[PDB]
């Protein structure tokens, strides 16, 4: 678990 | 009470963040069919979501999906009060994650390729902290909101990034959060549940009402009665409604072994608590914390407790620091606790009513469906009224019942348990009727003991006697709005007087099992003690489980040897006889509830009665059961002939009309005589045909084996030849002494005209 | 002055405890307020002297809150019969309590009063909690089984701490149980536990005799007879001052029936003249069995007619609405005679002899 | 299963015992859904009713802390293996008070032969002898 480091799934 | 908390009722559209609201709702309220407004649900669920304009889908009421009612954990029809949510923004960085149970299956990036226009520019403004079942690779994968960088409703969006990471979320916190603490067990406590919001809620909702009263409220609540009944679960109840810091404390916690560590340990706790918020103090079992300081003979009790008064008792100690005490045995209480200034405030928690037993039972049986053709009120209002857990284990044993009869209508099934035979297997008004009768009092059960089943009509005789004490039996019961309408108590001290045994401890017995309601068996040497004042305290104690115990049967069986004057021999000795008798009038006198006082008098001998007790009030009155007539005697016979196989050659009203003088116990010692003389006659029949068959080859299945299955007359004949009636003409005339004792004691009636 | 128990910060408790409950009507009929409340309600959050009443009377000592608990209160108007005595307990209760005018012109300090031989079985216990309901004071009250345990001086404690408590709440009578249970000398019940419970008493004697002799120190004794309790320190030197009861009578009796009946669902064809010449020699808790069994036998008879009627609704749907709801709203006067044919008296003549003799004792 | 012992509740310490006993009972939930062998079952019987020894009544407490309380219903559950029920309180004898409410043990001699069956059966001792129809 984390916030903000991890690349995020972009639209 | 404010019209904003409009009824939720179901949504016919399967979209989770739309409420079908009516014409008349959406205009009334400040409700467009745009309008992101806020809802708050149980234990503080707030969340925010669309309010679709649907007139003819909703009558003031909100219908709500059930994926809403469950998001927000909530029910159906539930007043939710609804208020507008503009400050929700896009979340800057906001923590997501999937659930273990839920995107068990869905394989790859199941969040980004499955709801990837689930959340990217879709406006959506969720609590930080919910989950969302969403339909991905051919399954419902739900995502927990693991956290958000904006307030809890962050309008998530495209432009929000939504932080996520691999961390499935198992069920476990699932069913944690579904175990919410709300009022299933609790039924009746409503002055207390007030009282204790009022110290919270309006002491936080309504602190300026605090500020203008001029008064803070009590910190030092006091919650005492009998614990885990609900105790517990009262203390669930409030900290999962509690939204401050809820300091929770174990008795046997700060005890330690190193030297003040108990002291330093409680001083860092309420230290804690009040640099952390207007917490309140949660106390769990601190009834067991100090003997007063006066049977305190430990040092390190006593420092305890010291520091116990110094913290609670202390000027500008408690600031919005609340004290939520549980006692289990007041009287265990300490001195100083028991003042205000150290506990302002103290509850005692009782047992409910058989109302509050039915609210508090269906509330626990909510969860499953154990009868569908049963109203579970009208069992409880049938149940005596066994309280606290005792619903929850009259619904397990219900359920063992019903598992009983499935897993014997199915197999050992260890890992293939057939769903549609699990799908609600059994729900049965049979099932609660065999457990309710396999139920009894968990109190009184270590006083419990077996007795042999009879039922009032199973005992022959006195069937005006019988009648008269069943009547008082029920309407003490079940008219007590009549005798409320009368305005008059009923009886309590009924005695029985002659030759007991005869089917008098018969009598009782048959009574207690025929009983709807607790009966307490009470044996003359039963509590006597060698201890100085034993015996009178485990009287008191008796006593006063019997008043909780509330309704019961008082069978003082055997009370000729206990109910002895005081003085009935050329001295008395011990003394403390006379004691237990002082504190049976306490029990006997004294005003108090006395809800149900069945007091059940055996005796023998009337005359070893003390009269005090004997006195009215102190005793309703006493049956002077005499021997039975033959129309009693033939009553008696065919009661006992009940089981007996019957021989039509048997003259039972030539017997009767003979044993006039005979005795209920002398016709079933006939009974067992002539029994007895039949069995011997099988026995020797067996034996002589076994001898013949042991010398040659002989058949076996033959009726021979009874050759009398009903009685011979010559075994009655023998039988009667055997003995005769032990009436004494000496006991008769002490009974009839007895009897024109009160007879005297009466008159003729009134018939004043 | 009322608050004459009330001790410390328990005054201040009351007074919140009024608030509380003011405010808590005013607002529960005023508002929820699960958001705010109006400022003039808030303003207008003023407690009532009718409020502070009614908390009192709900409160109590903190004291007796940690040390008794609550019993059936009833109306020393209520109880009818003993009128003489019922005044002369009410002129000690009040004129040397809430006169301390009349204690300085006479002087006399408050009588102890040692045991009331009052009604057998009818209880002098009713007596007194009416009085202590009528009292408005501190009332102190036990059963025998008070002391008596397994640990050694416990009930040297339990004396000590009754008698503290009487100090720090005085006035207050102890209306002791048990009187013959602990009045009956050392010998007799040889030996008893050894003398400790002899003790025990004697202890308690020395601390009662005894006890300190200021702040209306006040003690409430009664018997069914005297003759059961010995009067080894119930001698008016180690019991103070002493006072006796007599046992019932016949108008007294009429009058408590007649306020039983007004108690109750009253009936007018009861010949409740003849009732109480025929009553002359009865007790009041024979009046009350009378009254309950007539209570019982007119509850059967409505049980009765009640399933007799749900028969006929049942047989014919018809007859469900067409039935008196009180069959007999008042008492039959057939079933208070069937009530005194079936019932009995518990006066006993060897009895009144032993309770006389012991009467006669003084 | 979590074998409990008398001499376990023993502390030469101040609450050493019964800190002891929540500490094995929280290891072996966090362990596992592994059971309570609770063993002298008849120790502290009578829920310190008229027991004056604090120690005992802190034991008593901190069992009731553990049989009662958040999380009590844990995936192990107690034996109430009860020498004397009358000893025994009721502090226990509630479904939540303890584990369950606790039914009683006694022997019959019917079923005696089949446990004379077993007990025969462990060591062979005889051929011809009707060792269950004498039994």
């Amino acid at each position: 678990f984390s916030g903000e480091g991890q690349k995020l799934g972009s639209l | 009470n404010r019209p904003n908390r409009l009824i939720v009722d179901e949504a016919i559209n399967e979209d989770n963040s739309v409420v079908s609201l009516s014409q008349p709702k959406m205009d009334e309220l400040q409700l467009f069919r745009g309008d992101t407004v806020l809802l708050k649900g149980k234990k503080r669920r707030e969340a925010v979501c669309i309010v679709l304009s649907d007139d003819t889908c909703s009558d003031e009421k909100i219908r709500m999906n059930r994926v809403v009612r469950n998001n927000l954990r909530v029910r159906l029809g539930d007043v939710i009060s609804i208020q507008p949510c503009p400050d929700v923004k896009y979340g800057k960085r906001i923590h997501v994650l999937p659930i273990d149970d839920t995107v068990e299956g869905i394989t790859g990036n199941l969040f980004e390729v499955y709801l990837k226009p689930y959340f990217l520019e879709a406006y959506r403004p969720i609590r930080k902290g919910d989950i969302f079942l969403v339909r991905g690779g051919m399954r419902a994968v739900e995502f927990k909101v693991v956290e958000t960088d904006p307030s809890p409703y962050c309008i998530v969006a495209p432009d929000t990034v939504i932080h996520c990471e691999g961390e499935p979320i198992k069920r476990e916190d699932e069913e944690e959060s579904l175990n919410e603490v709300g009022y299933d067990d609790i039924g009746g406590c409503r002055k207390q549940l007030a009282q204790i919001k009022e110290m919270v809620e309006l002491p936080l909702r309504h602190p300026a009402l605090f500020k203008a009263i001029g008064v803070k409220p009590p910190r030092g609540i006091l919650l005492y009665g009998p614990p885990g009944t609900g105790k517990t679960l009262i203390a669930r109840a409030v900290a999962n409604e509690t939204g401050a810091f809820f300091f929770l404390i174990n008795g046997p916690e700060i005890m330690s072994k190193l030297a003040g560590e108990s002291e330093s340990n409680l001083r860092k706790a309420f230290e804690e608590a009040e640099k952390n918020a207007p917490a309140i103090i949660f106390i769990d079992e601190l009834d067991a914390i100090a003997p007063k300081r006066e049977k305190t003979h430990g040092e390190v009790e006593r420092r305890i407790v010291s520091q116990l008064l110094t913290l609670m008792d202390g000027l500008k100690q408690r600031a919005h620091v609340i004290v939520m005490a549980a006692t289990n045995r007041p009287n265990s209480i300490d001195p100083a606790l028991r003042r205000f200034g150290r506990f302002d405030r103290e509850v005692d928690i009782g047992i409910p009513d058989a109302t509050g037993r039915l609210e508090i039972l269906q509330i626990h049986t909510k969860n499953m469906k154990l009868a569908d053709d049963v109203d579970l009120e009208q069992v409880a209002n049938e149940t005596h009224g066994h309280v606290g857990a005792d619903l929850a284990a009259l619904c397990s044993e219900a359920a063992l019942q019903a598992i009983r009869k499935k897993m014997d209508l199915i197999d050992l099934e260890d890992e293939t348990i057939d769903a549609e035979v699990m799908n609600s297997l059994a729900v049965t008004m049979d099932d609660f009727r065999w457990a309710l009768s396999q139920s009894n009092p968990s109190a009184l059960r270590e006083t419990v003991v077996e007795v042999p089943q009879v039922t009032w009509e199973d005992i022959g005789g006195l069937e005006d006697v019988k009648r008269e004490l069943q009547e008082l039996v029920q309407y003490p019961v079940e008219h007590p709005d009549k005798f409320l309408k009368f305005g008059m108590t009923p009886s309590k001290g009924v005695l029985f007087y002659g030759p007991p045994g005869c089917g008098k401890t018969l009598l009782a017995k048959a009574i207690a099992n025929e009983c709807q309601a607790n009966f307490i068996s009470i044996k003359g040497p039963e509590l006597l003690t060698m201890w100085f004042g034993e015996s009178e305290a485990n009287v008191r104690e008796i006593f006063d489980k019997a008043r909780q115990a509330a309704p019961c049967v008082l069978f003082f069986d055997e009370l000729d040897s206990i109910a002895k004057a005081r003085g009935g021999n050329i001295g008395d000795g011990g003394g403390a006889a006379d004691r237990v008798i002082n504190q049976i009038l306490t029990e006997m006198d004294g005003m108090s509830t006395k809800k149900n006082v069945f007091i059940i008098g055996a005796t023998n001998r009337p005359d070893i009665i003390d009269p005090a007790i004997l006195r009215p009030g102190r005793l309703d009155q006493l049956i002077y059961i005499p021997l039975p007539d033959e129309k009693s005697r033939v009553a008696i016979l065919k009661a006992n002939l009940r089981k007996s196989p019957v021989a039509k050659d048997v003259d039972l009203e030539f017997l009767a009309k003979m044993t006039n003088g005979f005795s209920g116990a002398d016709l079933t010692e006939i009974c067992q005589r002539a029994c007895k003389l039949a069995i011997r006659e099988s026995i020797e029949s067996e034996i002589r045909r076994e001898r013949e068959r042991q010398t040659n080859p002989s058949a076996m299945e033959v009726e021979e084996d009874d050759p009398v299955p009903e009685i011979r007359r010559d075994h009655f004949e023998e039988a009667m030849r055997f003995a005769r009636r032990s009436v004494s003409d000496n006991d008769i005339r002490k009974y009839e002494m007895f009897a024109q004792t009160l007879q005297q004691s009466r008159g003729f009636g009134s018939f004043r005209f």
